[PDB]
């Protein structure tokens, strides 16, 4: 493309759920920026009692 | 004569002084710093001013 449109920043009014199995995490959570935005683990039990 | 390639192309303006232009730039990529210069195309030429 020759030019393209100088799109301005938008206020994020979404939640982000994010879902992943843990070593697709342990990939992910070495940036502190990770921390910052997504702070709560909604982590399932693999085993039930 | 040209009347694209001879007109002050504007940046930006100060209605302000108080504060003093407090630019942010977390993307602080090439395009996002310095600019762009973006093209026209003219029949497959690549044209700029």
């Amino acid at each position: 493309a020759p030019a393209g449109l100088e799109v301005e920043p938008f206020p994020i009014q979404m939640q982000v759920i994010l879902v992943g199995t843990p070593e697709a995490f342990e990939g992910l959570e070495e940036d502190p920026a990770f921390s910052e935005l997504f702070r709560i683990r909604a982590e399932f039990s693999p085993t039930l009692p | 004569l040209d009347p694209a390639q001879w007109r002050p192309n504007l940046l930006t303006s100060s209605s302000s002084g108080t504060p003093p232009p407090i630019v942010y730039e977390p993307y602080a990529t090439a395009p996002r710093l310095f600019g762009r210069l973006d093209y026209l195309v003219d029949r497959g030429v690549w044209s700029t001013n």
